[PDB]
């Protein structure tokens, strides 16, 4: 619940980091 | 009774408890008791 | 499905990775919905629509 929860906050705030920055192309 | 382990009492909870609806049943001055909804909401927890 | 459906409705982590994303998906499709629109009802008004384009004399 520690750790799951960790990843879980980790997956939402990189998503929303690519979300509101939206760099499609420093793929590279 | 010992098949009933950890995991065991978390999985009954969230079937039973986790984010599921309540009945309450008040009697005196209960003017301060929280409402349905404040109740409704306490059934999860929005940091997990 | 299933697995994916469970997870968003008991952990709001996941249901704020699902906001995010729908957020994301939601406004591109809208964003693409209208300029379609806007294309269909504008059509030869558009500056690759000038038949002299690019001959200036």
């Amino acid at each position: 619940i520690d750790i799951q929860a960790a990843a879980g906050w980790g997956i939402a705030a990189a998503a929303g980091a690519i979300w509101v920055v939206q760099p499609f192309g420093w793929i590279k | 009774i010992d098949a009933v382990d950890a995991s065991t009492v978390k999985r009954v909870a969230n079937k039973y408890i986790y984010d599921k609806d309540i009945a309450i049943s008040a009697i005196g001055p209960i003017q301060d008791l929280p409402d349905y909804n404040k109740f409704r909401r306490r059934t999860y927890w929005n940091r997990y | 499905f299933e697995g994916f459906y469970k997870l968003i409705m008991r952990r709001n982590s996941v249901y704020v990775t699902f906001i995010i994303a729908g957020a994301f998906f939601g406004e591109r499709a809208v964003d693409y919905g209208v300029h379609k629109l806007w294309e269909r009802n504008n059509v030869g008004k558009r500056y690759e629509d000038i038949s002299v384009l690019g001959q200036r004399p």
